[PDB]
């Protein structure tokens, strides 16, 4: 039950250090930061990259349904009013209807209102938004899958 | 005109490969097409001096 | 286990509607629109070795007996053939119904009964030894699904008067009526232990029915939901795991069914057939799947 | 240093047979080491005695220079091409050719047999390769994409399993399949006019005048270089002890170690009595099925037939 | 694909030598010689069978 | 090269308003209106009183230009070709002279079918971006009247000796002297001079738009039909996709809104994505200039 | 709690809280219309330049593009389990699908060597089932999709063939050189370039 | 949860909530009615059905003579 500042990623391309917003959402914050130091994210792929749109992350299965949590498989929503979609860096958890959420992030690259509209804003990156813009430009196919693998390598809760 | 091929030269390009494409954006450029001045210009002056 | 699972299995030439797995669990029986009965092996490499001939119409219903001795097949050209499971010979060929026999079952553990029923009205029981109807029960309405209990003194019916009955052997008298079914019921199937019984019905709503000689009187125990039924009309049959455990329904959208009997949860619901499914089997040893479909082919998943 | 090379004996002539008036082009071994094939440019294929060196039947019925001559292993076969535009099939049973491979539009100049599947794949000047039914005499595939004539080809039964060097000095792994190409090697600098294939390793070599260079066969990746042999090579082949043989248009010919690629002979062998000094060069060689003979096919127009050494260590680098 | 029959035969037996030569002399010439020089290589060898044939 | 692929690729209108369709393939029946390759004709009976129609091109043509095979019309719009390359860019140029469009065709057949098959492949980048004035005037409902059998042309000698029997309508046809009259194949089919997309060209352009900024720097928007009924808290929520907003000011008795921005490019952006579009809590909400 | 510029974003990464449009790159909202086939890079190493060399091939294709394909690998020392044919079994199965693809194409090349000789039969009619991607409606009649029996056009037996094959076109582009990987290239001297 | 969204054709027999969990993320808006449907040509998806013959033609013939048929799609 405590709060740690920024997370530390360490991908393929680089190092992003996540600034996570414990006053607007802390129970994802908790989640995530938890599931981070547990060792759940070592080894697992950015497995949806959409040029322009986001970068979704965190599957063990590597699929993009897969995942669980510290709570089980879901847990409802945290759609603030105050936290709203724009520009490039912004964390989020991944849904998949009403308030179903695994253990799946992704990092916007741009403004957006169909997803304030409709999903939870976790946190947003601070230090490394240009290994997240290099991340963006990785070769995908049909159904936004890379080609090569652009994955995790190791996570630290720190702060 | 009773031909097969032949007028396909000035109507368009004849065999025409577009050029590939990459890494620079070459769209808003484009060339600027060649003075008439067809009124001292000669069939010799097109060829230039043999 | 067998082989590498899925095996798919062809052959066959036109729709196959049934399908059983041998009481010891080491060979299949499949039959359909063909006019034709194949034996085919569990293990090994799955080949033919038996094709057994010996009807004019479409082989509706295949049953077994508790042994792996007597094959006993339900055809569309009002008769009903019974055959050895070796050696392939036309053993008892039994003709009474004026119209085609939709479904046919043999009475397990009591002396030798099978019974039947058709499109004219009919019900009928048969003693194998005797050429000849044994008792004939006119319901009124055309007849698709027939089985017995345990003890062999019911016969449980569905036709398409949305309405299973059950008949008394002893008393020849309309014992039962269990109404829940808006539509024709096309399919039943008794359980290991003849407690309960499973009933597919074109309302798209497959229902377990506890027989019992004890009853809660309002028998709507467990009612499963996904099964889909079309314009095909097809006879869609229903079966249970040799625990009880597992659920089987065949589907009009290519999609095998196969639910958990206490949660009610479909457990599997398997693709990989081209044409709606007819009938879907468990191997009686082993988690395995004899799947049957109008694709013409078979398939054996292994759980 | 940094590989140790295996030791392996010095190569010796023995033998020099005579007898065909014009150059030989092609040389190959029947599967049971009872005789072997050449063709040459006299149009001739003679069958030769492979123990005594005595010829034991000459066969007519080419128009122009035999290029390729290859053996059956599966059926009682013998394939030859030439300048003639044609691939023919002999029935050894019969001594006489029972069918003719036709659509080629210039001089073919190689073939080699599938191990498994009856098909026969052969080269020509029209930069292209073809890929036949060997029982319905039809094009399956034109493998077309060189741009100068194609020298060589090799095939498999694993991946890639059509193999071909060409003049334009690129090498193409096929997809026997499709029909379409895989991998293109442009690693060469003069045209590829060899390539063998390794019986057990997983890798093949091919040769250009430049240098030798060695490859794994999935995707091509560039194992090593082999060089010091600078001639025009024509052949390479392979025993299965690892001995690598490059023999070119200057008559000279380097004995190779595989693996480490090291030179341990080389064999500048004299020419016929009535032959130029111009007239030295191999177009063709093979190993028996022993693998302890080395049959040359000359430009003097004559075979040579090379054995190991018997006196051991005299050598290591 | 025509046939070389037998009108066809010296003709072909010219037009294979002649790109025979062309190989050789591509595949003779060092690293950074002009490759030009194929035409005047084959007069050479029109040359020297002429006076072969005329000793 | 011949075409041979199975199941055409056809619209809606076209196919048929039975979900139960028979059909005959014959494998290489007659040669395309455009390509002139043979290649595999489709021939069905959309329902009752219809033509018989089948496909008139090659899937190789239709996969150059994203059409039906038969009414030569976008998949995804149902819209002549010049409409749609007129709601985009141009860039295919494909060949019209002889020998430059069978090189033109054989290049592009290789091109395909060293691909999937699934892709309008030249057509697809510029196919992500759409919606332009195209979609409001994309048909809603199919145009039966298409598949329907020609005038009886005895019946226009007066001389129809089949009378009610004949299979062929006794209407009248069109009058020659109109521009909706003479359309090509060709000119369908390539986008040019086709009369029927100049008519829905002048349509679309006379569509109530955007007008500009008459007056320098106001990005004061004029909010009319705005509704008593939705709040300004939501505003901000669908306003703040496009930069700095000023001050807005709510008028609820006249039902107006004034918005300000801050560069009259955002206002101009606005006008763009708001005018004659913008429904926000299923009520339409209008904007204006002064 | 400033954003105003690209500056204050320290090493970027936009505040969800500000209610303004701040983007940290520029991620511009009217990023014209370039045909310039954008920047790709790989997993962690440099960018790829190898865009310019695939362009009309796929994303299976092997080409190689780099200096570091013509570095020599090792003496790979011994009877390694990397340089190994792959397994007998399954160059048998290799084997067994490529003659069963190759005998195919031979059956259609050998059926005009007698095109009627027990002239041909067909009616296997079939059905298939297709889903529109249209739906929105008003087009089935009201249904998602729309089953179709097909049925082949049944063939005249005395009909001779019906178009020009005769026609003739110049050879097409052929796919899109590959990178040419060779040495430094020896130095030629005058001496020898005169001799 | 643990199988891959499309390949095609899985050798060993999945469960219900391996192969029929839902796929994560907001849909990408790069894309129209055509590209996100379920297509395998250009225009849609075509599978090979097995509808016997005399139920599927008696219900394209209840359409042709009166104007109403029962559904064949599969799940709608
Ligand atoms: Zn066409
Ligand atoms: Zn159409
Ligand atoms: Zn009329």
């Amino acid at each position: 039950s405590w709060q740690p500042p920024n997370v530390y990623l360490e991908t393929s391309m680089g190092i992003i250090v996540l600034e996570l917003y414990w006053k607007h959402a802390p129970k994802t914050c908790k989640n995530f930061a938890e599931l981070a130091r547990r060792g759940y994210y070592n080894g697992t792929k950015f497995h949806r990259i959409i040029k322009d749109f986001m970068i979704q992350g965190g599957d063990p299965t590597g699929t993009g349904r897969g995942g669980a949590s510290i709570y089980g498989k879901q847990f409802e929503d945290e759609l603030h009013p105050d936290l709203k979609f724009t520009g490039a860096g912004i964390l989020a958890m991944a849904n998949a209807g009403p308030d179903t959420n695994g253990s799946q992030f992704f990092v916007t690259l741009a403004p957006t209102q169909w997803l304030d509209g409709k999903h939870t804003i976790f946190g947003r990156v601070c230090q490394g938004i240009g290994m997240v813009n290099r991340v963006g430009m990785v070769e995908t196919n049909s159904q936004d899958r890379p080609v090569d693998d652009v994955k995790i390598i190791k996570a630290y809760p720190s702060g | 005109r009773k031909r097969k091929r032949g007028v396909d030269y000035n109507a368009e390009i004849p065999f025409e490969k577009k050029p590939a494409l990459g890494f620079y954006d070459t769209s808003e450029e484009n060339y600027q097409a060649l003075d008439a001045d067809f009124r001292k210009l000669r069939q010799q002056d097109l060829d230039g001096e043999l | 286990s067998l082989q590498a699972p899925i095996m798919l299995l062809s052959g066959h030439e036109g729709e196959v509607y049934c399908c059983k797995f041998h009481p010891n669990g080491s060979t299949l029986a499949s039959a359909g629109f063909d006019r034709l009965i194949l034996l085919w092996n569990v293990y090994g490499d799955c080949d033919n070795y038996a094709t057994l001939k010996g009807h004019s119409g479409a082989v509706m219903e295949l049953h077994y007996n508790t042994d792996g001795s007597m094959l006993f097949s339900a055809s569309t050209d009002k008769t009903v053939a019974v055959w050895d499971s070796e050696t392939g010979e036309r053993v008892k060929r039994l003709k009474g119904h004026t119209s085609f026999v939709n479904s046919c079952y043999p009475a397990r553990r009591g002396p030798q009964l099978v019974c039947t029923g058709s499109d004219d009205g009919t019900v009928k029981l048969w003693d194998i030894r005797k050429k000849a109807a044994i008792q004939t029960f006119q319901n009124t309405y055309q007849v698709l699904a027939v089985t017995f209990n345990d003890t062999s003194d019911q016969i449980i019916s569905g036709g398409i008067d949305n309405d299973i009955k059950v008949w008394d052997l002893r008393q020849n008298k309309l014992t039962y009526t269990m109404r829940g079914h808006a539509d024709s019921v096309t399919g039943l199937s008794l359980s290991s232990e003849g407690s309960y019984l499973l009933s597919n019905a074109m309302d798209n709503t497959v229902r377990v029915w506890d027989v019992r000689p004890f009853a809660p009187k309002e028998r709507c125990v467990k009612i499963f939901q996904g099964n889909v039924h079309n314009f095909e009309k097809n006879l869609l049959r229903c079966s249970w795991s040799p625990d009880g455990s597992k659920i089987a329904a065949g589907s009009a959208d290519r999609f095998v069914y196969v639910w958990d009997t206490t949660s009610r949860r479909i457990l599997y619901k398997l693709p990989g057939h081209a044409g709606s499914i007819n009938e879907v089997a468990f191997h009686p040893d082993e988690p395995i799947i004899i799947s049957a479909s109008s694709d013409k082919r078979l398939y054996m998943g292994e759980i | 240093t940094m590989p140790k090379p295996q030791w392996h004996p010095p190569w010796k002539l023995y033998r020099v047979i005579s007898g065909h008036l014009g150059w030989v082009r092609c040389i190959a071994v029947e599967p049971g080491n009872q005789w072997f094939v050449t063709g040459s440019a006299d149009r001739t294929i003679k069958i030769w005695d492979l123990a005594s060196g005595k010829l034991k039947l000459s066969l007519t019925g080419h128009i122009s220079t035999v290029r390729g001559v290859i053996v059956s292993t599966r059926s009682p076969y013998l394939f030859s091409c030439g300048e003639d535009k044609q691939v023919k099939c002999w029935d050894l049973e019969y001594n006489k050719v029972i069918r003719h491979y036709h659509g080629h539009l210039s001089a073919v100049y190689g073939l080699d047999l599938h191990p498994t599947i009856d098909v026969l794949v052969t080269c020509s000047r029209d930069s292209t390769a073809r890929i036949w039914d060997v029982r319905t005499k039809a094009s399956v595939h034109t493998l077309s994409g060189h741009t100068n004539a194609v020298a060589t080809v090799r095939c498999q039964a694993a991946e890639p399993q059509i193999i071909t060097g060409s003049h334009d000095t690129t090498i193409r792994l096929w997809d026997l399949v499709a029909g379409k190409t895989r991998v293109t090697l442009t690693n060469h600098k003069k045209s590829v006019r060899a390539v063998v294939l390794h019986p057990r390793h997983y890798t093949f070599a091919s040769g250009s005048p430049d240098n030798i260079k060695q490859w794994k066969f999935p995707d091509g990746s560039f194992i090593q270089n082999l060089s010091g042999h600078n001639a025009i090579i024509n052949t390479l082949t392979v025993n299965s002890d690892g001995v690598l043989v490059s023999g070119a248009d200057n008559g000279t010919m380097h004995l190779w170690d595989w693996r480490t690629g090291y030179n341990f002979q080389r064999v500048h062998a004299a020419v016929q009595p009535g032959s130029l000094d111009s007239e030295s060069g191999i177009f063709a060689c093979a190993f028996d099925q022993s693998e302890s003979r080395l049959l040359t096919a000359e430009a003097d127009k004559t075979i040579k037939v090379y054995r190991e050494d018997d006196t051991a260590t005299e050598e290591t680098h | 694909a025509k046939t070389v029959t037998k009108q066809r035969v010296e003709s072909h037996f010219d037009l294979e030598l002649r790109a025979a030569v062309m190989h050789d002399i591509l595949d003779m010439m060092p690293e950074g010689i002009k490759q030009n020089k194929a035409r005047t290589i084959l007069q050479h060898l029109s040359e020297a069978w002429r006076c072969w044939k005329a000793n | 090269n011949w075409e041979d692929a199975d199941f055409p690729i056809l619209c809606q209108t076209c196919l048929g308003e039975n979900p139960y369709i028979r059909m005959t393939k014959e494998k290489y029946g007659k040669e395309c209106k455009i390509c002139a390759r043979p290649f595999t004709v489709f021939r069905w009976c959309p329902g009752v009183r219809m033509r018989f129609k089948k496909t008139e091109v090659c899937q190789t043509c239709s996969k150059l230009k994203n059409v039906c095979q038969t009414c030569l019309l976008d998949l995804e719009y149902g819209l002549p070709i010049q409409v749609r390359d007129a709601g985009l860019s141009f860039k295919d140029d494909m060949p019209k002279s002889d020998v430059n469009k069978e090189y033109y065709t054989q290049n592009m057949e290789r091109e395909i079918s060293n691909s999937d098959g699934t892709r309008p492949v030249g057509m697809l980048g510029k196919a992500t971006s759409t919606s332009d004035m195209l979609l409001k005037l994309a048909r809603t409902t199919p145009y039966y009247k298409r598949n329907r059998p020609h005038i009886c042309s005895f019946w226009v000698k007066g001389e129809c000796k089949r009378g009610e029997e004949c299979p062929y309508r006794h209407e009248k046809p069109t009058d020659p002297d109109d521009p909706l009259a003479d359309q090509n194949i060709k000119d369908r089919y390539y986008g040019i001079n086709d009369p029927v997309a100049d008519k829905l060209l002048k349509r679309a352009s006379t569509m109530p738009r955007l007008d500009p900024p008459e007056d320098k720097t106001i990005t004061t928007l004029y909010v009319g039909g705005l509704g008593d009924t939705i709040t300004e808290t939501d505003l901000r929520n669908h306003f703040y996709q496009f930069g700095e907003i000023r001050t807005i000011t709510v008028v609820q008795r006249q039902q107006c809104a004034f918005i300000q921005f801050a560069t009259r490019q955002a206002a101009e952006v606005a006008a763009e994505k708001s005018f004659n579009k913008l429904i926000v809590n299923g009520r339409r909400l209008n904007v204006k200039w002064g | 709690w400033i954003p105003r510029l690209l500056e204050d974003f320290g090493d970027g990464g936009a505040f969800p809280e500000i209610h303004v449009a701040q983007y940290p790159l520029d991620m511009g909202r009217k990023k014209k219309m370039s045909n310039a086939l954008a920047i790709q890079v790989d997993s962690e190493g440099k960018i790829k330049y190898d865009a310019i060399a695939r362009q009309g091939q796929s994303k299976d294709k092997v080409i190689y593009s780099k200096y570091t394909d013509l570095v020599p690998k090792e003496v790979m020392n011994a009877d390694d389990p990397d340089l190994q044919r792959p397994d007998e079994e399954a160059i048998k199965e290799i084997t067994e699908k490529t003659r069963v693809a190759l005998e195919k194409s031979v059956s259609q090349k050998v059926a005009a060597a007698m095109p009627v000789r027990a002239a041909d039969k067909l009616a296997p009619a079939q059905y298939i089932r297709y889903t529109p991607s249209q739906q929105g409606v008003a087009f089935n009649s009201g249904a998602k999709q729309r089953v179709i029996r097909m049925v082949e056009m049944q063939k005249d037996p005395m009909e001779p063939p019906r178009f020009k094959i005769n026609k003739k076109i110049p050879r097409g582009p052929p796919s899109p050189p590959a990178p040419v990987m060779h040495s430094p290239s020896r130095k030629m001297t005058v001496k020898e370039q005169q001799e | 949860v643990h199988l891959d969204p499309a390949v095609k054709e899985v050798q060993y027999n999945p469960t219900y909530e391996t192969m029929f969990a839902p796929e994560f993320g907001p849909e990408n808006p790069f894309r129209t009615q055509q590209m996100a449907a379920p297509r395998n040509m250009l225009s849609g998806y075509a599978e090979p059905a097995h509808i016997n013959d005399f139920m599927f033609e008696q219900q394209r013939r209840t359409f042709a003579t009166y104007g109403y048929a029962l559904d064949p799609s599969l799940d709608n």
